[PDB]
């Protein structure tokens, strides 16, 4: 395959590192409730427990619960990982 | 021995401590029993029982792994004379050459120890510390494992200003008299810098040549050999090969120290 | 990197200082360094033999040295293009070390994939101390493996019991197989004996493997449930 | 590589054997040849493995729990057990049994005499092991001693590899129950290797293999041989391997 | 019941490992994933749209050498053949 | 005579600390087989004997680790030398009235 | 409690790099070659700096160049240049 | 000479290959030579390679491709699972025989194809295995059903008298959790080097 060697750079770093955390439980419950209410009319008792669960989740605050070291490694290992020729 | 051991009652079984002691006793007397194991490599044995420069062979160097140079793509062509050939995508260091350079290095190490010089063993890599400290202990010498702060010799008064200096006999007895504040503040320069990773501490080498100090280094197949007074071609990456070379050097310096002590006694 | 003058000319620089009177007292190292001089001759030295093979590097086959007809029946009467080019870089670039044994090794592990699964300690014991007569395979310090086979093949080749290499290799392989079978039988029977005389093994290899799998599966299951929930919502 | 250790007054041993119990030839058969053979076998087994560096006893302890690689365990066990036996035998390197040892024996065997204990040991040797084996007088974490037979290369140290009775033949109910209890204990260990704690130490190993007796005593008279060994053994060595 | 994406089906003749049952294995598998490559000039296939249409996007565009993964010369020949094809009626 | 540095770690960054760690490390090595079964000097307190301004948090944590493990050696098996080395690193009630009521 | 400058330099050299002070004081004789005033445009403003360049040398083939710099007056810069020169002494053939 | 010693020595003994360490395709046999250390040598990071190996690795076994690369790192993976598969197979004790009527290859220019088995089994088929309980006719092995069954480091084809609904349909695609016993009938080996086992589910 076609390898692509970079030139000598000042500093290998990702501009923004994404953590990719899991989505919020409360938000999910709210979405589920919304989906249920799309069907079954306005407020039928099929989504009786779901609403209660949502309320329990969003009692103390609107959301329930409230970084990736990737730059430090790149920064650390750039000089090694280079194919930079000798001095 | 074991003054605080509370022994269990005769009717009762052994205590935990008593049992441990019994196990230790068994180990000392009758565990290493059934056989003896000749011709096998214990890592520790290279630090505490290194061979003399004379008795080293090419075979021993090869076993240590000294022959394995850096890589074919990480080649400083300055080091061309030292390398034997390439194999497994790796330059292989000519080991007769390595031997001769090691002997030369060992002799200079011995000489400065005999003259009562300050030998300094510099080794920034991870596993090297313990063996480095042992070598430093062996000759009445010094070492550095935690990083070399740039300017220990060039800028000695700022860096090495507030550490205790000593006085010494023709033997190595402290002769503890008070050093004057003028007497203390002078730099105490090494008479041999010996590095285990010259490629990682260029700076130390540069200060040595500025500060006018002869230096020894394990020159791998990517390292500049002109940057030191006495290069030893060899495998600086593997921990055991370095230890072997270092241990040899320590032994050479130890001998020279012993000789100096003998001549003082005379 | 330029060739540094100042790392090896240390004693000269200090000798000058001593002469001047910049240095009152001589260093400890000074006499020692005088006695044992540095190299200071940082040359590129040429090499004329490949050490592994014993091929000649420097020489050129001439037109007069090749009298007979070539493949496709043409007589060489002139130097070719490559015979005129100045091959100096070959004298200086270090030789690629080649061994006949490497090919045999490669062949063996192609033929016997599961020999790779037998773990190999690469940490050498004293290489000088050993003394193996390859009349037979089973050496003492060395274990039984493809290497031992290959050494046996090489010995056979040397002695000319089997003039052909392939035949010698086959023979070595056949010697190995019997030994392997014997080893296999030894362990099984030892296990049987142990079972008979009331020995007790707490964790068998297969049981261990199952246990190892179980933890991973448990980890997967909780994660998988969470992922399904995520997907649903 | 595992090689046999140099015994004290080796040349004398070669010339004679052992004054009372073993001949020049009989001692050679048990040690100078058989031990060597065992060592060679162990080396062959454990040439390129991590086991090459370790001593026989430490190898055995490592290996004990593993069902496969039982051959290594057997060899290692044999090597250690045989050298213990030789150590017990040796004339020097007259000594009596220790007072402490005698007191311990008395405590263990309902206040019986040392001669009685010996007699019980020889009876056990006669009855328990068929074919090959070992006869140990051991000491455990409870300070009292006891007699331990093993059926070929069973170690006194680690109880799951005591190899103490033969299930090739028929067995008792009590023996079966004991086995079941052991198995349960092993299962309770809860480690990845699955190896229990055990602090059994051998005080008097005796070699019930045919490599010791068969030359001198013939196929019968193994009991007689055992008795002779018990009568004439190095007591200083025994005393040394007794106290905590 | 569960979807196909979150369970690695180990093949029949294959070996496996404790790791191989994991989520991490599946992720690794997901991460790590012809006649013109075989060694025959693509300019034989200019009267064979069926085969040339494999090296073309749904709309009709020719695919890049990064995508198709060809030798540069072989790629250019393929491209030429395609262009010839569309100059003709066929393709 | 010769004027020479005391510590073998002299040339290293924080030589005194390194020297201090080395003795503890040696002790640990010596009594590494001894079976294992609080009031340690502060960072600032350690600095005055150790590195001073050159003392780092990581170094202090390492030192603590070294001391704690040594201390953990079962008290019955411990030595005099170990204890000597560790020695360095150590260091009104309200009631009712006459009439039985609590003022506050 | 409290030529003199040259002696102080020599003493400082002896501390830093083990050089003979008496030799530095007597046999070495210095000579300024260039004596610039030099400046940097900083946000504060133009910041001037006295640059010296001062050959020192024992008149027996031992010679050294040295440069030095001070924001404070030129005497300090010259001292620094002298120091540098004595650090860089060199045997010419 | 040095060259001869190098050719002999333990790094030359490891036959070189640049096969992927990560191969997500079908694995029928070991790709790479497994390389172990001793515990002592691991403690001072020495594996008998060009360089030291990172202190993060605490496993004694590994696999590698390059002693040193342009990236200034040895290309390795700390795993030796293939030995354990072999050991499991040995424990199971089902002898591999060629189902096609052919002579056993171990008895009697170059052929790169796999000579019989790849060396996972040098066992011969004719033996029985006695125990305290008796002579074992049926080999009992615990395994996991996937949907095929994973049985001691090998996937195996499975057969049964009746398909049990209670165990299967209760957890349709979580059958991997519950370990079931198996009776391994025989092990055949195809040209590609895959071990085609055949088991039978016991209840
Ligand atoms: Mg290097
Ligand atoms: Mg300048």
């Amino acid at each position: 395959p076609p390898v692509y060697r970079l030139p000598p750079l000042p500093r290998l770093k990702v501009k923004k590192p994404i953590i990719r955390q899991e989505a919020n439980k409360c938000l999910v419950l709210m979405s589920n409730l919304l989906q249920c209410w799309s069907s079954y009319g306005h407020m039928s008792p099929k989504c009786a427990g779901l609403v209660t669960e949502l309320k329990s989740c969003t009692s103390e605050s609107a959301l329930g619960k409230r970084k990736s070291n990737i730059n430090y490694h790149a920064a650390r290992l750039y000089d090694r990982i280079n194919g930079k020729p000798h001095d | 021995p074991y003054p605080n051991l509370i022994p269990s009652a005769n009717d009762k079984p052994y205590s935990s401590q008593e049992l441990f002691l019994r196990q230790l006793n068994h180990s000392m007397r009758t565990a290493k029993l059934g056989a003896t194991i000749s011709k096998v490599y214990y890592p520790h044995k290279d630090i505490f029982y290194p061979p003399l420069p004379e008795n080293i062979t090419v075979e021993s160097l090869m076993s240590a792994g000294v022959h394995l140079g850096q890589s074919t793509s990480l080649w400083r062509s300055s080091t061309q004379s030292y390398i034997y050939g390439e194999y497994k995508g790796i330059h292989i260091i000519d080991l007769n050459q390595t031997l001769s350079y090691l002997k030369r290095a060992a002799k200079v190490v011995e000489g400065v120890s005999e003259s009562g010089g300050i030998i300094l063993f510099l080794g920034t890599r991870q596993g090297q510390k313990r063996g480095l400290e042992e070598a430093a202990k062996k000759t009445h010498g010094y070492y550095v494992s935690t990083r070399w702060i740039p300017g220990t010799l060039t800028n000695s008064t700022e860096i090495s200003g507030i550490w205790e200096k000593q006085e010494i006999d023709s033997n190595d007895n402290p002769t503890e008299r008070a050093l004057s504040p003028n007497e203390t503040s002078k730099q105490v320069k090494p008479d041999l810098l010996v590095v285990l990773n010259p490629t990682e501490n260029r700076n130390a080498l540069l200060e040595a040549i500025k500060s006018r100090v002869p230096t020894i280094a394990i020159i791998d197949t990517d390292s500049e050999p002109s940057l030191v007074t006495y290069p030893i071609p060899g495998n600086d990456d593997s921990l055991r090969s370095v230890n072997f070379l270092l241990g040899v050097l320590a032994r050479a310096g130890q001998r020279g120290l012993q000789n100096r002590l003998a001549r003082n006694n005379e | 990197m330029k060739i540094q003058t100042n790392a090896v000319n240390v004693l000269q620089r200090t000798s000058a200082y001593l002469k001047s009177g910049l240095l009152k007292e001589t260093p400890a190292w000074y006499n020692v360094v005088a006695s044992i001089p540095p190299s200071t001759k940082f040359t590129r030295e040429p090499r004329f033999k490949n050490p592994s093979n014993g091929h000649i590097i420097g020489k050129l086959v001439d037109v007069t040295e090749q009298p007979h007809a070539n493949n496709k029946g043409l007589y060489k009467t002139r130097p070719n293009s490559s015979d005129k080019r100045v091959g100096v870089k070959r004298l200086y670039r270090p030789p690629k070390l080649t061994y006949v044994e490497d090919r045999l090794r490669s062949l063996f592990y192609k033929q016997h994939p599961w020999e790779l699964s037998r773990p190999k300690i690469l940490v050498e014991n004293e290489i000088g101390d050993e003394n193996y007569d390859w009349s037979h395979m089973l050496q003492i310090g060395r274990p039984l493996d493809g290497e031992s086979v290959i050494q046996r093949t090489m010995y056979l080749i040397k002695t000319k019991q089997y003039g052909d290499m392939v035949e010698a290799y086959d023979h070595a392989r056949y010697e190995f197989y019997a030994l392997r079978m014997q080893e296999e039988t030894e362990q099984q029977v030892a296990l049987e004996e142990a079972e008979m005389f009331g020995s007790l093994f707490g964790v068998s290899a297969i049981e261990h493997g199952i246990q190892k799998e179980q933890e991973v599966l448990d980890v997967w299951e909780k994660k998988v449930v969470e992922e399904t929930e995520l997907m649903a919502a | 590589i595992h090689v046999v250790p140099k015994l004290p007054n080796s040349k004398a041993l070669l010339q004679n054997g052992v004054p009372n119990i073993l001949s020049s030839s009989g001692f050679k058969t048990v040690w100078f040849d058989y031990q060597r053979y065992l060592c060679d076998k162990l080396t062959l087994a454990t040439a390129g493995q991590s086991l090459e560096s370790y001593y026989p006893f430490h190898i055995l302890l490592k290996t004990a729990g593993n069902p496969l690689q039982s051959n290594i365990f057997n060899l290692a066990s044999s090597i250690h057990n045989n050298h213990l036996f030789v150590e017990n035998i040796l004339p020097s390197a007259k000594t009596e049994p220790s007072r402490l040892f005698l007191s311990k024996i008395k405590d263990s065997f309902n206040g019986s005499d040392w001669e009685v204990v010996k007699e019980e040991m020889i009876y056990r040797a006669e009855n328990e092991v068929l074919g090959q084996g070992w006869l140990f007088l051991v000491e455990n974490n409870e300070k009292k001693l006891f007699i331990l037979t093993s059926n070929n290369n069973g170690t006194p140290y680690y109880f799951p590899r005591n190899q103490s009775f033969d299930l090739n033949s028929a067995i008792s109910i009590d023996e079966f129950a004991t086995l079941k209890q052991m198995k349960e204990l092993i299962g309770k260990s809860t480690k990845l290797n699955g190896k229990v704690q055990d602090w059994t130490m051998p005080i008097i190993c005796v070699n019930l293999w045919d490599h010791a007796y068969l030359h001198d005593y013939g196929v019968g008279n193994r009991s007689k041989y055992v008795k002779n060994v018990l009568d004439n053994l190095n007591w200083s060595v025994v005393n040394n391997r007794i106290f905590s | 019941k569960i979807d196909q994406s979150l369970s690695k089906k180990l093949p029949k003749g294959t070996i496996y490992d404790p790791f191989d049952f994991s989520m991490g294995r599946i992720h690794l598998d997901r991460k790590y994933q012809d006649i013109m490559k075989s060694g025959a000039n693509p300019l034989e296939f200019y009267a064979r749209p069926r085969i040339l249409s494999r090296y073309v996007t749904s709309t009709g565009r020719i695919q890049h050498r990064d995508i198709t993964g060809l030798s540069a010369k072989n790629q250019r020949r393929l491209s030429k053949a395609i262009r010839r094809c569309q100059a003709i009626g066929l393709m | 005579r010769r004027i020479v540095p005391k510590l073998a770690t002299f040339y290293s960054a924080n030589p005194n600390h390194e020297d201090r760690i080395n003795r503890l490390e040696r002790l640990l090595r010596k009594y590494i087989k001894l079976p294992s079964q609080a009031p340690w000097i502060s960072f600032d307190e350690y600095a005055l004997i150790g590195g001073g301004t050159k003392l780092k948090p990581t170094q202090y944590t390492q030192l603590l680790y070294m001391l704690n493990k040594l201390h953990n050696i079962d008290p019955q098996l411990t030595n005099d030398e170990i204890t000597s080395e560790l020695s360095q690193y150590y260091k009104k009630i309200k009631t009712l009235d006459e009439f039985g009521r609590s003022i506050a | 409690l409290p030529k003199s400058k040259s002696a102080d330099v020599a003493a400082g050299l002896h501390k830093q790099t083990g050089v003979d002070p008496d030799y530095i004081t007597r046999k070495l004789t210095m000579k300024p070659l260039v004596m610039k005033r030099v400046s940097n445009q900083t946000g504060k403003g133009k910041i001037a700096s006295f640059y010296a360049l001062v050959v020192v040398g024992d008149k027996n083939g031992m010679v050294g160049l040295g440069e030095g710099k001070s924001r404070e007056e030129m005497s300090k810069a010259i001292f620094k240049a002298h120091w540098d020169a004595v650090r860089n002494l060199k045997e010419i053939p | 000479t040095l060259a001869e010693l190098l050719g002999r020595s333990r790094i030359a003994q490891v036959a070189n290959n640049h096969k992927p360490l990560t191969y997500t395709g079908k694995k029928f046999h070991p790709t790479h030579q497994i390389i172990e250390t001793k515990p002592s040598t691991l403690y001072r990071q020495e594996w008998g390679l060009k360089s030291a190996i990172p202190s993060k690795i605490k496993s004694r076994y590994l696999v590698y491709n390059d002693l040193d690369t342009l990236e200034r790192i040895t290309t390795f993976e700390p795993r030796g699972g293939t030995q354990w598969n072999r050991l499991r197979f040995q424990e199971m004790g089902v002898p591999i025989v060629s189902n096609i009527g052919r002579q056993n290859p171990f008895f009697k220019k170059f052929n790169t194809e796999i000579i019989g088995t790849g060396g996972l089994s040098y066992s011969l088929p004719g033996k029985l295995k006695n125990s305290p309980n008796g002579v074992i006719q049926r080999t009992v092995v615990p395994g996991r059903i996937l949907n095929l069954a994973a049985i001691g480091g090998f996937v195996a084809d499975v057969v049964f008298f009746q398909s049990p609904p209670s165990s299967f349909n209760s957890m349709g695609d979580f059958i991997r959790m519950k370990t079931f016993l198996f009776e391994i009938l025989e092990a055949s080996m195809e040209k590609n080097g895959s071990v085609s086992m055949h088991a039978r589910l016991l209840e």
